[PDB]
């Protein structure tokens, strides 16, 4: 890469990180979609 | 009369006037086609159906060319193959490379027909055309660069929808489909232009980008938005309703569904009842287990008996739940089982089925020659019934007369007026239309159930019955009397002995009211004793749920196998697509569990046992897709003659006058945001 | 952005609510969130002006982009947007 | 239809009894060899229970096939081809009891 | 004590001809005599016709009407209507 | 047709296989029901299920048919037939450098004569057919499970058997052993509807 | 009568509680092709599909949620359902009506079939 530098993109990390498994910076999977069905909010006023 | 033609040598007998495409379909050959649709007029411009007739030097268009006796159709000959390849190449010459981003991908007629009949590469070295997109509404997403100018949408509008707004502007390679002005294609059947369109030019905006066809699971069910009982396919993916598509039923909805039926599925994902709710010491609804709520309702049932316990059936309720609630309330000796739609009780009432049914049937409309519409707006109350009427008028010259407000039915009719006194005039022979009814060999009179919601509904029913009896006497087994319902649960309730209307509850105020998904707000807290116990059992909390003491979360029509009877008395069963959210359960299961806790255990534990109970009450609710023949009209007319009410001077104004009053009718439609967008678009 | 609970929100808008037990998986660990929201990155790109009535975008690089599509530039009120790239084009007015 | 091993249900019932005798006399060895933590009665009752599950069968061909599968299961037990895990799979222990009452089913989930 | 009356008759079955004639002739008279008692007339298909009678507290009884006559149907209903 | 894309067709082998099929049908008319030669030069002889041993022994010992090698022995489950299981025999003739196929049928109950006496290779093949489909082979020296688990119940290769099965295994700390429990999937197998609504091959069009 | 239920190995819960439907699949309305509406199919009843806590994937405990058996005729499907002791529900096949179509009607002289645009 000293001779042929990699193409420079703004989205490319400026700090490479090693395998962070077993450390607090490890990757924890989760759902990325929002809640599908919305529950009905009961009224706050009495009858 | 049958002439003889040959498809690939094999003999086949076809009627005179039969097209080449139908002759090939008879033997099992489906000729490729883009412009041709079975339910639209023949266009013949896509040129994909070109086939070679033996000994003939020119390839005919199978979609338009009628067969001649002795013709041998060479479907798979080299001329046909080359014609198909050339037409596919011309179609794909200017088509955009949007397959990855086109929602028609995976279910695209152009793709599949290119794979099966077209070439495998392109010789087009030029630059493709580009067409500016046209906005035609908030439902149909239009990417007109993909249009192949098959003119399916134009013909569908102009014929099935009566809206002469779509058309082609320009000529040559610059011809563009769509309204010339920036106009919105407003119709209750506009959603079907998404289905007829082979390419992804017209696509469902709510369904945009959400899923691919190959991954969706198809569940065949029945629509409950209106009383037509249209057959639909619920396309689910990973336990979620992605879209609703029509299912072919020639006798009910042919190939179309209304816009509400197609786009109201999103209402099933908002304001849902997920967990049982009971009211705390603060007067507020709080979540609770099934045990506590069921115990409370069972105790309240054990406390009061007789007329003190009542129940109001909703609009989207199923036959199984209705029969379960009926048995439960009969266990406490209570007959106060009331619907929300008022049907005239006086006379024969809900004893003869034909009294409150569309006895002519939806398919019967194509046989009639004169139709009288009394106090109804079929374009909005029953869009598919109105479409069938339009088809009959277009192909059979069906004289249509309307007695009511001059609403636009998308077809021209005879506006006799809006006063019920015209019914008396027709019955007594004073009105000229009485002579026309006498002339008609198969006349048909349709009375809207919304008209019966007036205080003089019994008088209107009596007048319509008098007209029908005069027709019967003055002029086979052609049914004349007809009632067009607007609620998916009215017919089943009437068959299950439910009292048609809240009049009994108004007459006898109960102390335990069991609102079974009744969001119409006919009976409020102010019309009940100041300590009435209300249990609401529904899927959406729209109106009844706030004015209730115990909430039992039910299931929607896409979350249970349930029996619904349409306006013509044809029982149909839905199939489970997804499961009820949260702690919600099937309605009859909730009723049976409540009965077991209240000591009065019902004699059924599974769905089949509940349907066996349905047969015991009425055997017609277990014979699905069968319109049982029952006339019993003379007795009904004689019993209606007994009590003579007075027709009011109020004009016959249907509840729905414009497209704005069509989108939001029931709880699911009101919870839908797509319906809100449609209402905002059609109002502003 | 940051959710009221103090948890960073993803480009899809997903963020565990305070009344959600699933947030406990991030207690001694981190929540993996990309910090290059694409929707913000494209809107940053300027709108190219081309005198021709119809242009074609391949995403740049030829075979290293996306299928070639042609975009109409007749609507003066809006800008033609590539379906794949998201780049905007405008006919000079 | 052509029979498998027996032409009459009485002949088929004879093979079932022969299998039961082999199974009944094997249970003491199975507990001993596999070092099971159950009693001889439990295994012999379990053998009876599994036999009683296929008690409504009336077709002699199905009866013969069940005995054929029964002998195959016995051979694995005798030859210790099965293990303690395989033997104790009949005694469902980790499985939670699933109630068969409607109200109990109603409380748990959407199970029909 | 009586709450409702259900009559199930098949459309073309010869065993329901008596019930068909009874509904053709005496049903109007029955309804006139009993205004507020629901005589639910539903239809069977290839099965024996039956007459259901629901009493108080959800107690229902059924009487077979196979190969009956309109006179016999009238007698049975009179027995059900009174006791 | 011709040109590189198409696969060349050899008529000589087609004629030879058709002639040999007629020969076999003539010699064994008691069991042979149908004879076919596919366009890619593969010969199939359809045999009544009682003809397993006779026809195979003929095809093994006959001087004009030395199919001394049993290439394969499999079953095909077509649940739309009375005899859903279709037992297929693949033979190899080193003397004449050709292969032949023998197809029979059987129900879920009717047994099939074991061809171990004909080919000693048929032993494990018949064991696998029994284990996977449930077909019982009479007069078999040792018929038992070969591929499934020891306490497995059900025949998996049947078309009506679920892909994920009915039971699953895991280790329980309470019982100190691997235990079988009803199958529960974290993610369900997403079934795909892929068949195109348009006919692909006009040459295989079934009558209406 | 065939009672192979004791030989299939299916647990009792998935033999008696199930509800098999026998039907010809409806034509995908998005396409004009009818090749898929030619063979009878057999499917079970849809059951619970909850959300996996870790990833949001749709979990299931129904082993028969993906079984779609294809049969040549209705009778074969009914027989196969009866073999395994499954409560079947047959739906009659729906075939589109033969329709009289005439291109000449598009230009009728005294009829409504006259079209205003092509
Ligand atoms: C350590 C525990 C090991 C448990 C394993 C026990 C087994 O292997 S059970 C396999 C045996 N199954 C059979 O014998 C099926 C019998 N089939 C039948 O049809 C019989 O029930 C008969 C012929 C009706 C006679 O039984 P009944 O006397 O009517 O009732
Ligand atoms: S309409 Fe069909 S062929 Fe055209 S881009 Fe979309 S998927 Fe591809
Ligand atoms: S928009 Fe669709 S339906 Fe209309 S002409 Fe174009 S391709 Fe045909
Ligand atoms: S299908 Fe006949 S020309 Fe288009």
């Amino acid at each position: 890469p000293t001779t042929k530098p990699p193409t420079a993109r703004k989205y490319i990390w400026t700090n490479h990180k090693f395998n962070v498994s077993g450390t607090p910076q490890q990757y924890v999977p989760y759902s990325t979609t929002r809640k599908k069905i919305q529950e009905w909010v009961p009224p706050s006023t009495p009858y | 009369n049958l002439i003889e033609v040959f498809v690939d040598g094999q003999s086949v007998m076809v009627e005179p006037g039969t097209t080449v495409l139908q002759a090939c379909e008879k033997v099992g050959m489906q000729i490729p086609r883009f412009c041709y649709h079975e339910r639209l007029s023949v266009a013949g411009n896509c040129r994909m159906c070109l086939v070679e007739i033996e000994k003939a030097p020119k390839v005919v268009a199978a979609c338009a060319m009628p067969v001649m006796k002795g013709w041998n159709i060479l479907t798979n000959s080299e001329k046909s193959k080359k014609a198909r390849e050339g037409v596919m190449e011309f179609l794909l010459a200017n088509h955009p490379l949007d397959c990855p981003i086109c929602d028609q991908g995976g279910e695209c007629d152009l793709q599949d027909q290119s794979m099966m009949f077209g070439s495998d590469r392109s010789r087009f070295l030029e630059g493709k055309r580009a067409v500016e997109d046209k906005n035609i509404g908030p439902l149909v997403k239009t990417i007109m660069t993909r249009c192949i100018q098959c003119t399916r949408c134009i013909r569908f509008a102009s014929e099935i929808a009566g809206v002469d707004d779509l058309g082609t502007t320009g000529r040559g390679n610059d011809m563009q489909v769509g309204t010339y002005i920036e106009k919105m294609f407003m119709s209750e059947l506009s959603g079907n232009i998404i289905d007829i369109c082979p390419v992804g030019a017209l696509t469902s905006k709510p369904y945009a980008f959400t899923a691919r066809p190959w991954e969706t699971r198809k569940t065949e069910s029945i629509d409950v938005m209106d009383a037509v009982g249209s057959n639909i396919v619920v396309s689910t993916r990973t336990g979620e309703v992605m879209r609703i598509l029509p299912r072919m039923h020639e006798d009910i909805n042919e190939e179309w569904i209304s816009d509400k039926t197609r786009f109201a599925y999103d209402g099933l994902k908002r304001q849902r009842l997920t967990q049982p709710m009971i009211r705390n010491e603060k007067g507020l609804l709080t979540y609770t287990t099934w045990e506590d709520a069921l115990s409370r309702v069972a105790g309240m049932l054990q406390s009061f008996q007789g007329n003190d316990v009542a129940a109001i059936a909703g609009g989207l309720v199923d036959a199984e739940a209705l029969v379960a609630l009926k048995d439960l309330l009969n266990r406490v000796d209570s007959d106060s089982l009331c619907t929300e739609e008022v049907f005239p009780t006086a006379g024969a009432g809900t004893d003869l089925r034909s009294n409150y049914l569309l006895n002519t049937t939806i398919a019967g409309v194509e046989e009639a020659d004169v139709i009288l519409l009394v106090g109804t707006n079929p374009r909005f109350e029953a869009p598919l019934f109105n479409a069938r009427i339009r088809k009959s008028w277009l192909h059979n010259d069906l004289k249509v007369a309307l007695i009511g407000s001059p609403v636009d039915l998308t077809y021209r009719y005879d506006h006799l007026g809006d006063s019920p006194k015209i019914l008396q005039d027709i019955a007594s022979g004073n009105h000229p239309f009485s002579q026309i009814l006498k002339e008609a060999k198969k006349p048909m009179v349709v009375l809207g159930s919304s008209a019966l919601q007036r205080s003089d509904g019994t008088a209107i029913l009596a007048a319509v019955s008098n007209i029908a009896q005069n027709i019967r006497l003055s002029s086979g087994d052609w049914k004349v009397m007809n009632i067009l319902h607007r609620i998916a649960s009215q017919v089943a309730a009437l068959d299950l002995g439910y009292k048609p209307g809240v009049e009994a509850i108004r007459k006898n105020p109960p102390k335990v009211l069991f609102l079974l998904g009744a969001d119409g707000g006919c009976i409020t807290r102010q019309d009940l004793p100041k300590d009435c116990f209300i249990i609401y059992q529904g899927h959406h909390g729209d109106v009844g749920a706030p004015m209730a003491d115990v909430i039992l979360p039910g299931a929607a029509y896409t979350e249970k196998s349930a029996t619904y009877v349409n306006t013509e008395g044809r029982a149909q069963q839905t199939k489970v697509a997804v499961t009820p959210p949260g702690l919600a359960r099937e309605d009859w299961k909730i009723i049976r569990a409540l009965s077991e806790i209240a000591g009065m255990t019902l004699p059924y534990d599974t769905l089949d046992q509940v349907r066996s109970r349905l047969e015991e009450v009425s055997p017609n609710l277990v014979r699905y897709d069968d319109v049982e023949g029952a006339n019993y009209f003379q007795q009904a007319n004689e019993l209606s003659k007994l009590v003579n009410q007075q027709l009011l001077a109020d004009p016959l104004v249907p509840p729905q006058l414009t497209i704005k009053d069509f989108y939001m009718t029931d709880s699911i439609s009101r919870a839908s945001q797509t319906m809100a967008k449609c209402v905002k678009a059609v109002t502003e | 952005r940051t959710s009221p609970t103090g948890e960073k929100v993803t480009h899809t808008g997903q963020a565990y609510d305070d009344g959600d037990y699933r947030r406990v998986r991030f207690s001694d660990r981190q929540k993996e969130v990309n910090e290059n929201f694409a929707i913000d990155l494209i809107a940053e790109q300027p709108v190219s002006e081309v005198g021709s009535r119809v242009i074609s975008c391949d995403g740049g690089g030829g075979a290293l982009g996306h299928p070639r599509v042609y975009i109409n530039l007749d609507k003066e009120t809006k800008t033609g947007t590539c379906g794949y790239c998201g780049l905007q084009f405008r006919q000079p007015h | 239809v052509k029979p498998i091993f027996s032409r009459d249900m009485n002949e088929a019932k004879r093979r079932v009894r022969e299998l039961y005798r082999a199974w009944y006399r094997e249970v003491p060895n199975t507990v001993h060899l596999f070092q099971l933590d159950i009693s001889v009665k439990q295994g012999r009752d379990k053998v009876r229970e599994m036999f009683m599950k296929n008690a409504h069968v009336t077709d002699p061909r199905v009866v013969d096939l069940l005995v054929i599968k029964g002998k195959m299961e016995l051979e694995e037990t005798i030859n210790v081809w099965k293990q303690r895990t395989h033997i104790m799979r009949f005694f469902h222990e980790t499985e939670a009891p699933r109630p068969t009452d409607f109200l109990s089913k109603f409380y748990v989930g959407h199970d029909p | 004590g009586l709450r409702e009356i259900r009559i199930h008759l098949c459309q073309r079955s010869p065993g329901s001809q008596g019930v068909r004639d009874f509904i053709e002739k005496r049903y109007v008279e029955l309804k006139k005599a009993n205004p507020d008692l629901p005589i639910l007339i539903r239809e069977c298909s290839d099965v024996q016709p039956k007459l259901w009678a629901r009493y108080a507290f959800g107690q229902e009884k059924n009487v077979s009407l196979n190969n009956f006559s309109a006179d016999q149907v009238t007698r049975t209903l009179e027995n059900v209507l009174s006791g | 047709d011709t040109r590189p894309t198409i696969r060349p067709r050899n008529d000589v082998v087609h004629k030879q296989l058709s002639a040999f099929g007629q020969y076999v049908a003539e010699i064994l008319p008691k069991y042979v029901q149908q004879v076919q030669v596919s366009c890619f030069n593969e010969l199939e002889i359809f045999i009544h299920p009682d003809g397993v041993i006779p026809v195979l022994t003929f095809l093994r010992d006959h001087t004009n048919a030395q199919f001394k090698s049993l290439a394969d022995l499999t079953a095909v489950d077509v649940p739309t037939r009375q005899n859903r299981f279709e037992i297929v025999y693949n033979l190899l003739s080193l003397r004449f450098n050709s292969r032949i196929r023998v197809k029979t049928y059987t129900d879920e109950l009717t047994p099939i004569e074991s061809s171990v006496t004909v080919y000693k290779a048929a032993n494990w093949y018949e064991r696998e057919i029994w284990d996977m489909f449930g077909v019982f082979f009479a007069n078999h020296p040792d018929l038992r499970r070969i591929l499934t688990d020891y306490g497995f119940e059900g025949h998996p290769f049947r078309k009506d058997f679920p892909l994920s099965g009915y039971v699953e295994l895991r280790y329980d700390d309470e019982v100190k052993r691997v235990v079988a429990e009803p199958v529960e999937l974290a993610q369900e197998f997403r079934k795909f509807d892929l068949n195109s609504p348009w006919e692909a091959f006009p040459a295989y069009r079934q009558p209406p | 009568k065939l009672d192979i239920t004791t030989l299939t190995g299916v647990p009792e819960e998935h033999i008696k509680t199930r509800k098999v439907r026998i039907f010809v699949p409806a034509r995908n309305n998005m396409q004009s092709g009818v090749n898929n509406t030619k063979k009878w199919k057999m499917e079970f009843d849809t059951r619970e599909r909850w959300e996996n806590p870790l990833m949001g994937w749709s979990s299931t405990a129904d082993p028969l949620s993906n079984l779609v058996l294809t049969f040549s005729t209705k009778e074969d499907a009914v027989a196969f359902a009866e073999k395994n002791g499954w409560s079947f529900d047959v739906e009659e096949r729906k075939v589109p009506k033969p329709k009289s179509k005439s291109y000449g009607a598009n230009f009728s002289w005294n009829k409504r079939t006259r079209v205003s645009t092509k």
